[PDB]
Formats: structure tokens, sequence, C-alpha cells
């Protein structure tokens, strides 16, 4: 849905990391892997979370009951 | 009035079926067909089923 | 303005002995809205 804040396995924040990852794979021609390196995420329990992330809450977000469609 | 479109999200919502409305024409026939009283009927909401012909999806 | 239409997302307050339907359309789904109230919570 929204990107964890906290790694599960360690604990390291990288919530803070899914909009510079998504720039970094857009503007860059960079691979997941080394999108992943450049962004400080060195275990792989760090780099999973990142690298599977679904994003989810875009598609929850067009159901607007608040405004008019 | 005039007639709306009803949507299976309105449906789901009011926790009533989504039903269209069935028509058939009898044919009220006498004598081997000396005069035909043709007429059009409803026949109460018949459920139909999502994402076909006869639903606006 | 206690109450949003599920159609065309107006908001619209109902008095007592009055047509549960939307004003602007004539949809008869109204969605409840919610108010300022404190709700506490635990950072679990
Ligand atoms: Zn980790
Ligand atoms: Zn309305």
């Amino acid at each position: 849905m929204i990107v964890p804040v906290r790694c599960f396995s360690c604990g390291k924040v990288v919530g803070d990391k899914w909009e510079s990852y998504l720039n970094l794979l857009q503007e860059d021609e960079l691979d997941e892997g080394t999108a992943l390196s450049r962004l400080g995420l060195k275990r792989y329990c760090c780099r999973r979370m990142i690298l599977t992330h679904v994003d989810l809450i875009e598609k929850f977000l067009r159901y607007n009951p608040l405004e008019k469609r | 009035a005039v007639e709306r479109k009803v949507y299976p999200s309105e449906s789901r919502q009011r926790l009533t079926s989504y039903r269209g409305k069935l028509l058939l024409k009898l044919k009220w026939s006498v004598n081997n067909g000396e005069e035909n009283l043709f007429e059009v009927r409803d026949c109460g909401g018949l459920p139909v089923m999502l994402q076909s012909n006869r639903c606006h999806l | 303005l206690k109450y949003i239409c599920a159609e065309c997302s107006s908001k619209l307050s109902l008095s007592r002995t009055d047509a549960v339907r939307c004003k602007d359309c004539g949809h008869r789904i109204l969605l409840k809205a919610r108010t300022k109230r404190l709700v506490q919570f635990e950072a679990r």
C-alpha cells in the first residue's frame, strides 16, 4: 500500500527512499540493483523492502468520496 | 420523470439486487387469428450479471 | 453539513422529517461525514 517506514528484519529506515528509488529508475537508466545500492541499502533484508514494494495506495486514492468526479 | 441509470456500486451500497426489467409481449389470439390483442408487460426485476450486455459496464 | 452524497459528493444536512435524498441530484445513498473528535490511539 504505502512504503514501510522501517525495514522489518533490521530496522533501517527505508520509508524515505521510495520516491528517490522511483526517480533513480525513471530519470537515470539504472536497474533495480544499482539503484538500491546507490540508495544505501546494503543488506538484502533492506533491499527487498524497496525492491518489492507495490505501492497500492496510488490505486486506492482514485476512489475519493470527498471530491466531485 | 425520466429513468436514470443504476450502477452495481449503487446496488451493493443499497444492499439490494442489481436487476433489469423483463418485458414479454403476450399474443392474446382468439379463434385462430380472427383478432390478436398484443400487449407488452413488465415481469418484475430480472437480475443481470455484471459486465454483460445487459449491464451499464 | 453532516452527510455527503454518494454520487455527487456534495455536503448536505438533513433535518428531522426530511427526505433522505440528495438535493443537487437524486441519489438515495448518503454517506455520513467525519467530524472533529478526539480518537486516542497507540503508536504500536
Ligand atoms: Zn533491513
Ligand atoms: Zn448528490
